[PDB]
This record gives structure tokens, C-alpha cells and sequence, in this order.
């Protein structure tokens, strides 16, 4: 729905590198470059960025229910 | 005496109990109650 | 210019201190 | 519609990686089957 | 409306103020039917424009 | 020519799918039953 | 004689007489639509 705050496994905090990894993604970096950039380097950290579906983008376009 | 919200323009209004269930502005048919004023309390946990 | 537009020798320069059909770039849209 | 940013730098890596992914899964599976064939 | 002193007006709603009439407004309002030779509302008439009022915001 | 790999099948694959759809047949039968079927019934 | 009314006719969601097969994408979120949803059910009661 939204970036996790924290890896489950370890606990690391990769809430925060949503926004940095999408920017990588835009510059034309791989997948693997980009979480290595992001100094990710267990690979329980690196499948919470990777296989995240962010699916608050779809629940945005609901219009308000108030105002 | 209670508030309601329309469901489509989210205008806020009140009924007395004897008015037609409709918004008083568009007519719609489906309305919504207000967010209690209690205090909503979670053990972030 | 990429690694294609170097020469072939100087690519044989380039050795790590070949994709393989099964691992897919990921993707966000999928299709349908 | 006046999409997001995060929506359209979405849709501009899913275009790439679609791009990259048709080509080299293609060549990949080239260079596999000739080698399949000539054994 | 009409203000007493000045002529007729077609207003729109929102110029009116939410504030209350203040003393010095309602003596001008008087000075000026008196200069006129206009009167104030009979209180059977204030009483007959707040039941109005009443029934009108109550009534469903 | 040139070969057919297994990446062109796909590609069929995904233009089937972009016409047809997943439940294509229950709109088609009920689209059928709608224009046509009734008019006949009576 | 003329058009005489015989019954009513559940319809099939996204048919080609439901009233989503138009709307494009914009309006089928302020109509509180899934885009995802694919149709093919009928809404009875
Ligand atoms: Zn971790
Ligand atoms: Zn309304």
C-alpha cells in the first residue's frame, strides 16, 4: 500500500529511500545498481524496495469524501 | 441535531428526523455521518 | 557512445575482478 | 488527469525496462537456441 | 434594500455582515427614518417576524 | 525470414489478451442474448 | 398500439448496454468504479 518504515526481517529503516530509488529508477540505473546505491546489502532489505507495490497512487485518485 | 455529508458533492448539512433522506443541494440519495467528537485513542502497536 | 561503440579488444579490457533469459526486468504497469 | 510525479516516473521506467526486456530476453533466447541446435 | 437617508439599492446577499448592529448603527437608523418621517417596527410586528423566522429555520 | 522465439509467442499472447480480455465470453453471449436473442423469442 | 412495457431486464455489468462502457478512465474513478474491475456479473438487490 505504502513503503514499509522497516525491513521485516532485520529491522532496517527503508521507509525513507522510496523517493531516493524512484529518482535512481528515472536516471536509467538497473534495479540491482540502484538498491546498491542505496547501500541495501542484505537481500532481505533489498526484496522490502523491490518487490513493494505502491498502491496508495490508486487509492488517491478516489475523489475526497470530504471537504 | 446530527451532522451528515453527501455523497457525491461532500456537502455537510443536519436533519431533524422528518426531512427527506436527500442533499439539499445536488439530491442525492446517499448520505454519510459526521466523525464522532470522542477522543480516538491507538496504542501504535 | 555505450560499451558497444568500444573497441572489441578494448572491451576484452573490461574483466570483472551475459544476460540470461530468465530474470526479467521488473516492472510496474505489467499489460492486458 | 494530471498524473502524479511518482506515477509518471512509474510509467517512464516500465516503458524502458519493457524496452530492454523485449530486447535482450530475445537475443538471449537467440543465442541459446543455436547452440541448442548445433549440438 | 433602501437606506432612510439614501434611495433604493438591489443588493446581493453577501454584503451583509454577520456582526450584530451596534448602538451607534441602530441611532443612525433612527436619525435618519426621523428625518424622513418614518417609523420603527410595532413590537406585535417583531414578534410576528420572529415567529416567521421560526417556523421558516424549523420547518422541514 | 527470421526465426519465431519464444518472446514473439508472448507477444501474440499479450495482443490476444489486449482484444479479447479475461471474461470476453459472458459480454459476448449476454451482448448476443440482448440485440438479437429477444427479438426472436418474441 | 405502441411501445407497451413488458418487464425490466437485469443488465450485464460492462455489456454493451451498461452505463460503464462509456466513461473512459477519468470518469469511471468519480463514479466510484474500479478500473480494474472486469464486469461480467449481474447486481441483483
Ligand atoms: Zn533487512
Ligand atoms: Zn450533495
Amino acid at each position: 500500500m505504502i513503503i514499509p518504515v522497516r525491513c521485516f526481517s532485520c529491522g532496517k529503516v527503508v521507509g525513507d529511500k522510496w523517493d531516493a530509488y524512484l529518482r535512481l529508477l528515472e536516471e536509467g540505473k538497473q534495479e540491482g545498481d540502484a538498491l546498491d546505491e542505496l547501500k541495501l546489502k542484505r537481500y532481505c532489505c533489498r526484496r522490502m524496495v523491490l518487490t513493494h507495490v505502491d498502491l496508495i497512487e490508486k487509492f488517491l485518485r478516489y475523489n475526497p469524501l470530504e471537504k | 441535531g446530527v451532522k451528515y455529508t453527501c455523497g457525491a458533492c461532500a456537502h455537510n448539512f443536519s436533519l431533524n428526523k422528518s426531512d427527506p433522506v436527500r442533499c439539499k443541494e445536488c439530491g442525492h440519495r446517499v448520505i454519510y455521518k459526521a466523525r464522532t467528537k470522542r477522543m480516538i485513542q491507538f496504542d501504535a502497536r | 557512445l555505450a560499451i558497444e561503440n568500444l573497441h572489441p579488444d578494448d572491451r576484452l579490457l573490461l574483466v570483472d575482478p551475459s544476460p540470461v533469459f530468465f530474470l526479467r526486468r521488473p516492472q510496474y504497469v505489467s499489460d492486458g | 488527469v494530471v498524473a502524479s510525479k511518482a506515477s509518471s516516473s512509474m510509467l517512464k521506467i516500465d516503458q524502458r525496462n519493457k524496452k530492454l526486456n523485449n530486447r535482450f530476453i530475445r537475443k538471449a533466447e537467440m543465442a541459446a537456441v543455436e547452440k541448442r541446435k548445433l549440438r | 434594500v433602501a437606506f432612510p437617508n439614501q434611495k433604493e439599492m438591489v443588493r446581493p446577499l453577501f454584503v451583509f455582515s454577520d456582526s450584530s448592529i451596534t448602538h451607534p448603527e441602530f441611532d443612525l437608523f433612527l436619525r435618519e427614518l426621523d428625518a424622513e418621517g418614518l417609523s420603527v417596527m410595532d413590537l406585535r410586528d417583531v414578534d410576528y417576524k420572529y415567529h416567521q423566522l421560526k417556523e421558516m429555520s424549523s420547518r422541514s | 525470414d527470421d526465426t519465431i522465439t519464444t518472446e514473439d509467442c508472448w507477444t501474440v499472447i499479450s495482443a490476444f489478451f489486449e482484444e479479447k480480455g479475461l471474461v470476453s465470453q459472458q459480454l459476448d453471449s449476454f451482448d448476443e442474448f440482448m440485440e438479437t436473442s429477444i427479438q426472436d423469442l418474441v | 398500439g405502441n411501445k407497451v412495457h413488458i418487464g425490466k431486464v437485469p443488465i450485464m455489468l460492462r455489456s454493451k448496454f451498461c452505463s460503464l462502457r462509456t466513461l473512459d478512465e477519468v470518469d469511471l474513478y468519480k463514479m466510484k468504479e474500479c478500473p480494474y474491475d472486469m464486469g461480467g456479473y449481474f447486481v441483483i438487490n
